[PDB]
RNA sequence: ACUGCAGGGGAGACUGGAAUUCCUGGUGUAGCGGUGGAAUGCGCAGAUAUCAGGAGGAACACCGGUGGCGAAGGCGGGUCUCUGGGCAGUAACUGACGCUGAGGAGCGAAAGCGUGGGGAGCGAACAGGAUUAGAUACCCUGGUAGUCCACGCCGUAAACGGUGGGUACUAGGUGUGGGUUUCCUUCCUUGGGAUCCGUGCCGUAGCUAACGCAUUAAGUACCCCGCCUGGGGAGUACGGCCGCAAGGCUAAAACUCAAAGGAAUUGACGGGGGCCCGCACAAGCGGCGGAGCAUGUGGAUUAAUUCGAUGCAACGCGAAGAA
């Protein structure tokens, strides 16, 4: 029982998941629903198919709280990256603006070693 | 082959019914080359289905199709550690070719006594959406509905 | 010596922001994480996600390059302080003061060692999961020393251009860094030419076993130094020197082999690449492997079970006729 006439989505896909998590302006969480939650496991969680439908059940997760236009924020080098985003427009949505925050260290910490498989 | 697609042949309409849905019929029932044989069962079947229904036998036929015609195939492919199916349309002939098959391989291990009499009510069962020829498109199309992710 | 010039050359002090991790609080609910596929793992006691605040360490995106500096190892967030070298121009000064350099001394990646501090991330050892015949590995989840700082030690690297230093000479073409310089001086072009010092590519003579090098020589010559003398044993033992230790340095012999090697050629092969094909797969149809019998073979048996054929390419084969 709430009523956030505009909100934020922010889709984070990676090479393992992808979460959709939709907020209002000022950074609270409504709803959420991601790949997993979606009845989904294992490698399929990356398909695009899965951060589609993901994106759907918080889309009308959201719109059931009142939710009418999110700004896009996506992150992250998935494959869904996209989809998501066409998935919260065809579901009752209008998305407008689309922004990239993939976080980018200036030569910070050290990554872990590369697999040698 | 390698060298692109092969010319297909072509059939001719069935004399006492105008079509080549029965001639496709009479090509699928047909073994050991017995094509009069083949011929007389499917005949007998199609009376069989008239005198129980009224209806057009063939018009009948085409429901039963109708009804058992796939969409969607499961092709089979390896990726990595792993091979899993992948959902794929299907073309209208092979659809066609497809559900004849699934018709005359169900009516053939139906629990009747002659040929002709199990053909028919394979037939009409399909037409009325009961038969195992119908369980198997569904089974097909469920098939292929709990694979879409891998639809690449 | 004077005047200019370029520079991640070095040391010290202070200082900036992105990001990762953690802590506190808000929203929020069931997953997250990870893989070729999973599991271990974290979470439902409120995770992941998202917003605000805070702590702390390490490394400095874009600039950034093939480019610059340094004897080499190496050197890039910014500012200030101190400090080394190089190049060009002038020709003011000295007047051969040069070169090399046995021993010696100094510097010298990383790992490692000592004492003290710090510890985000990563990560030997170690633990669990997975794979596997096994898996003391590769892959995954964690994780200590270490990586960082101060002060010492160690003194080794495919420490490489696998090419010691100095000097002179021997066609060119074409990039790029730092100067000077007339003329074309505006042809504004910051273009062309000339000259000096770097750093690349390509090429003649010449050299080389060949590959290649080729004004930055592996060419033509001169000066000094280090090193080699078949492959193993062996950069090892013993002796000695150095070091806290790890260990480093100098360094044999017996014995044993007739080779060990460098380039390049033709093929074959690859769980290398590109292209193409075949009932090769795919799409279908019908079989064999199960039963009975026929025929051939292995084995066994027998007085003899004549002989030959033995992966594809032997086994209804030699035999198109064994009472
Ligand atoms: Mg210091
Ligand atoms: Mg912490
Ligand atoms: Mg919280
Ligand atoms: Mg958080
Ligand atoms: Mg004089
Ligand atoms: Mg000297
Ligand atoms: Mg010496
Ligand atoms: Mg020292
Ligand atoms: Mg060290
Ligand atoms: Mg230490
Ligand atoms: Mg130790
Ligand atoms: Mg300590
Ligand atoms: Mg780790
Ligand atoms: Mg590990
Ligand atoms: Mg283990
Ligand atoms: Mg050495
Ligand atoms: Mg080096
Ligand atoms: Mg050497
Ligand atoms: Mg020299
Ligand atoms: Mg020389
Ligand atoms: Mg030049
Ligand atoms: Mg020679
Ligand atoms: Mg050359
Ligand atoms: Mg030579
Ligand atoms: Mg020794
Ligand atoms: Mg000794
Ligand atoms: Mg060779
Ligand atoms: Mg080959
Ligand atoms: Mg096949
Ligand atoms: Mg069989
Ligand atoms: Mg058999
Ligand atoms: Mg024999
Ligand atoms: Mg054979
Ligand atoms: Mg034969």
């Amino acid at each position: 029982k709430k009523n956030v006439p505009h909100g934020a989505a922010h889709i984070k896909s990676t090479f393992n998941n992808t979460i959709v998590t939709i907020t209002d302006p000022q950074g609270n969480v409504i709803a959420w629903a991601s790949s997993g939650h979606v009845g989904f496991k294992g490698s399929r969680k990356s398909t695009p198919f899965a951060a589609q439908l993901a994106a759907e059940n918080a889309a009308r997760k959201a719109q059931d709280h009142g939710v009418r236009k999110v700004d896009v924020f996506v992150k992250g080098p998935g494959s869904g990256r996209e989809t998501a985003i066409r998935s919260l427009q065809a579901a009752g949505l209008e998305v407008g603006a689309i922004s990239d925050v993939t976080p980018q260290p200036h030569n910070g910490v050290r990554p872990p070693k590369r697999r040698r498989v | 082959p390698r060298k692109g697609p092969a010319p297909k042949r072509p059939l001719v309409n069935d004399p006492v019914y105008g079509s080549q849905l029965v001639t496709q019929l009479v090509n699928k029932v047909l073994l050991k080359g017995k094509k009069s044989l083949a011929e007389r069962i499917v005949y007998g079947a199609l009376e069989q289905a008239r005198d129980k229904t009224g209806t057009d036998p063939v018009i009948t036929l085409k429901r039963a199709l109708d009804n058992v015609k796939p969409a969607l195939e499961v092709r089979s492919r390896r990726v990595g550690g792993a091979t899993y199916q992948v959902p794929v349309e299907v073309r209208p002939d092979r659809s066609t070719t497809l559900a004849l098959r699934w018709l005359v391989g169900y009516s053939r291990q139906r629990r009747e006594k002659t040929m002709i009499e199990r053909l028919a009510n394979e037939i009409l069962d399909a037409s009325n959406g009961l038969g195992a020829s119908v369980k198997r498109r569904e089974d097909t199309h469920k098939m292929a509905e709990a694979n879409r992710a891998f639809a690449h």
